[PDB]
């Protein structure tokens, strides 16, 4: 059918990509934060208010999600879901970037350590109370992109790293908008530059490293799950993060 | 449950 | 048709109704809070898990929900609802339950006024955080009882209201059960028993004793902080608005 996913595990620059999506689709720049939630919205932000799209609408739709694709919810969609945009990045920087956003200042000993024990221990935000249903890291990628297919018989799948937007924005951003169908590639330009890390910090508040420090250990714990026989190291490998 | 917040 | 709905504004007693309707159900008590949630669900929860019962099930299911009935979410059960519950409070006692609820003793006029008034200009809880899509007291009131063939057209309404329940607890547990054809009555008496204001005090500290997903404690009239906002809820109350067209059709004048 006609429904698009921007999926992607918690703290892989989802809003990044969606901010730069919304300017597209619209031309203008992203008159501020609420904005992408009008543009892409997030899934779990429209079902906290009762909100849901409807299935099956005639029109192409796009949302964003944690959810992993086999969450009972996301079932209304089955059949209507067309196309998949599953946004990866390292695990490393994800878990880094909840520190950041939990407030700790990065020589906060015993704080990093329990929220990067706790990471390793479950492969993933599982025991982070911010989200729910967004399972493990391979788990929502496996599901998402090898097993779509099981959850949205009829979907394309488009998987696309974090960090090659990073290295390439426009590049990258087009191979996304080409996918979609939203048009294009002259717009790709202007939408980077409308949601630019200096764009989005002002949008967030006109509206309201790596692992060496205290590693020895941690940085072990780590290297030995990255190197370990589960499926956070199939990932991994595979998307380069080993 | 299932309710909001932050308190 | 086999879907139904306890529907109901936050703070009007829906954890007893949906407490008592899990033990009729189960035959046996609920030991532990997270029961009442596996019981009788309520929707909002199972959302944020991205959970969602089937839409159009064979046999009859039973959830809760604090939405106005209209709100998009809930279309998807357009056709599949046959039953709602609506179960409806004291707008005065909802207010002062939220205020037992954050805590904050009797004497914090300022702490208690503020929600007060709050409470006045919105009719209902609409700016309070906790809950999201509920509407205004009398927004919910209309969309389950008056217009819930606006949002589900095949769909037979029972009311019930708190002040009932604790006149009459099994008389009227009774009226929800032959409603929603649950099956016997002689269940009815001991559901009741389970989920009395005692048992669900002490069931509610067993589960946080064993550090479990609870909802800080959790388990009067107007005099005390007021005349300004006294005169204020009884002009709400007496007014023209359709707040006042329930509260005096449900008796709350
Ligand atoms: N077993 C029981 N019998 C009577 N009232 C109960 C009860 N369990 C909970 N309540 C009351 O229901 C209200 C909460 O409603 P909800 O569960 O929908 O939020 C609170 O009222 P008060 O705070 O006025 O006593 C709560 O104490």
């Amino acid at each position: 059918g006609s429904m698009c996913w921007i999926a992607s595990y918690p703290k892989a620059g989802g809003h990044w990509l969606r901010c730069m999506l919304t300017s597209y689709v619209t031309g203008e720049p992203v008159e501020t934060w609420p904005g992408i939630q009008a543009g892409v919205p997030h899934l779990e932000g429209l079902l906290r208010d009762g909100e849901a799209p409807s299935a099956d609408p005639d029109e192409q739709v796009l949302l964003a999600t944690h959810f992993t694709a086999d969450r009972p919810v996301l079932r209304f969609y089955r059949e209507s879901t067309a196309k998949v945009v599953c946004l990866i990045r390292n695990p490393r920087d994800a878990m880094l970037s909840l520190m950041r956003m939990k407030g700790i200042p990065p020589e906060d000993v015993e704080a990093c350590r329990k929220i990067a024990e706790t990471f390793i221990a479950d492969e993933g935000f599982s025991s982070v109370r911010i989200w729910a249903g967004e399972g493990s890291w391979p788990e929502n990628i496996r599901s998402w992109t090898d097993s779509v297919h099981e959850s949205f018989p009829n979907a394309a799948v488009l998987a696309v790293r974090y960090e090659d937007l990073r290295k390439d924005p426009e590049g990258e951003l087009w191979k996304v908008v080409d996918f979609l169908e939203l048009g294009g590639r002259d717009g790709v330009a202007d939408a980077v530059a409308n949601c630019t890390l200096e764009r989005m910090r002002e949008m967030e508040e006109r509206s309201k490293k790596s692992l060496k420090f205290m590693g020895d250990d941690i940085e072990k714990a780590y290297a030995d799950l990255l190197h370990g026989e589960t499926d956070f190291a199939h990932y991994a490998r595979l998307y380069g993060y080993a | 449950x299932y309710x909001x917040x932050y308190x």
